[PDB]
């Protein structure tokens, strides 16, 4: 038992560890993508304006 | 050379335009006939030929 509840703990600290890993590069895709909302904003600015 | 503009923020939804003027131009026949019908509007006949 006292096996399987420090293993627990630890591994309690490992999840911890992974919602740090995705909570960064889930930020990360989020800069992306505002940076590819004005990407968007900048092919319709450069739809030639027409022409 | 279309002057197409651009308008839905998807694609396709453009405009088509026509702009065609210019002092040569005048009674279309197709196109600047001869001395009459793009040139009366540039050389103006009525020198002395229309006396």
């Amino acid at each position: 038992m006292r096996g399987q509840i420090r293993g627990l703990e630890m591994a309690s600290k490992n999840s911890q560890d992974g919602i740090s890993l995705i909570q960064t590069a889930e930020g990360a895709l989020t800069e992306t993508h505002a940076i590819l909302q004005r990407v968007r904003e900048l092919v319709v600015q450069a739809g030639n304006t027409g022409t | 050379k279309n002057l197409v503009f651009q308008i839905g923020a998807n694609a396709t939804q453009q405009i088509s335009v026509n702009i065609e003027d210019m002092g040569a131009d005048a009674l279309g026949i197709k196109e600047a006939d001869g001395s009459i019908a793009a040139l009366h509007s540039v050389n103006d006949l009525d020198v002395t030929k229309f006396a």
